[PDB]
């Protein structure tokens, strides 16, 4: 110890690839092979989507983290907050009205635009393969 | 060697990549000045962002002056026909208003911080115009453009 | 005695809020794909 925990973590990250490796065999099934190639095209499609998803999403997240909690000292936990808190911000909530505009634009452009763009993208890639 | 350097740095692709590296740096410094503290006088990281906005304002003034028609109001209307120039000008006056409010004491510093925090949203959204040139991102940007009108008509119902 | 007008409101809310409008939105954003 503590190298045994590191070896266990490496085993636990290797079992993920040793389950993913079965997609190459599934590639020969008359009904699973199209799905494996669909995963292959959708990986590139989601990779190109992820840039726009980040540009839309973590900008708000930075907006929320700079409007609320205005006394966060310089630390690496700020980045962990701005890409973990908006990942679980479904349950979260004179001139104090700039913030509800931020939540309103967040609800407008976060799910209701990008998710439906994603079913549209993954629906167009079906018939081409 | 100097001719090779001058031929390299005057290329449009080299200018585009230099400009987007300077944006990436601008987005980095703006994230730093909206996350870290902010006092009576700005830090180096905030003076750099102020100088960024002021030099773009000077560049947009040079875009106003150096264009094709000769009349001042005509070239102003021609430059303002593009929507991105309009939103860029709106962001420039928004940032100068936020900086002027921030230079005062409390509670105007909180208003300047809120104006900075609403300007960083547009300065992230502005990257969609560059993404518009990517063979794979450009269709998505135009899809956002059509879906804005579609969601606007959906929002009433 | 007659406290049943409210569950009709929740029932119509579940019928017309997500299950109509959201699916209308994927339908709208699916039709706009091939045109561009
Ligand atoms: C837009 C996407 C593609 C990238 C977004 C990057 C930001 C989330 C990063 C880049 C610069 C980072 C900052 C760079 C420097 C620091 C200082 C660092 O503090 C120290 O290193 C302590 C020692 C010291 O410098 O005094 C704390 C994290 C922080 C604020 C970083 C927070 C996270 C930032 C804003
Ligand atoms: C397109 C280009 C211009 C983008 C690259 C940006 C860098 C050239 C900038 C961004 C952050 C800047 C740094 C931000 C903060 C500081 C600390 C500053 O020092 C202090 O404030 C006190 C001394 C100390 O403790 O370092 C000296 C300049 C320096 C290193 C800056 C040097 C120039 C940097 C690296
Ligand atoms: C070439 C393109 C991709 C742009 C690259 C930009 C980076 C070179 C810049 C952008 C953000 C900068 C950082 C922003 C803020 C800080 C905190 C700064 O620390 C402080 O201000 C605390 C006091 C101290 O200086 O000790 C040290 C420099 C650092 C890490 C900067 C180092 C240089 C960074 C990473
Ligand atoms: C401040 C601030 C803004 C900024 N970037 C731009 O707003 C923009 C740009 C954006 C992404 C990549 C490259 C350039 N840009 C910079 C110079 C003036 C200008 C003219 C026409 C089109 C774009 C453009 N840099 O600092």
């Amino acid at each position: 110890q503590p190298f045994r925990s590191d070896g266990r973590v490496i085993y636990c990250v290797n079992i993920i690839y040793w389950y993913i490796r079965l997609l190459d065999i599934f590639g020969v099934n008359k009904y699973l092979g199209p799905y494996v190639m669909m995963i292959g095209k959708m990986m590139i499609d989601m990779m190109y989507f992820v840039i726009i998803m980040l540009v839309v999403l973590m900008s708000f997240g930075v907006a929320r983290q700079a409007i609320l909690f205005p006394n966060e000292e310089p630390s690496w936990k700020l980045a962990k907050n701005i890409f973990y808190m908006p990942y679980w911000m479904i349950y979260g909530e004179t001139g104090a009205w700039i913030v509800p505009a931020i939540m309103a634009c967040y609800l407008l452009v976060a799910n209701i635009l990008l998710v439906n763009l994603l079913i549209a993208v993954f629906n167009n890639t079906f018939f081409e393969v | 060697l100097g001719r090779k350097i001058y031929e390299f740095y005057n290329a449009p692709i080299v200018k585009f990549w230099f400009y987007t590296l300077a944006y990436i740096g601008y987005l980095m410094l703006f994230n730093y000045i909206v996350l870290v503290k902010m006092e009576r006088w700005p830090s180096t990281q905030e003076w750099i962002v102020i100088s960024y906005i002021f030099t773009l304002g000077i560049e947009k003034m040079r875009e106003i002056l150096m264009s094709e028609p000769g009349k001042l109001l005509q070239k102003v209307k021609v430059w303002l026909q593009e929507y991105w120039n309009v939103t860029d000008l709106i962001a420039i006056l928004l940032f100068s208003v936020g900086m002027i409010l921030r230079l005062q004491d409390q509670p105007f510093r909180s208003d300047g911080r809120v104006i900075y925090c609403v300007n960083i949203i547009y300065w992230y959204i502005r990257l969609l115009d560059i993404f518009g040139v990517n063979k794979y991102l450009g269709p998505y940007v135009m899809m956002i453009g059509k879906m804005m009108i579609d969601m606007m008509y959906f929002v009433i119902i």
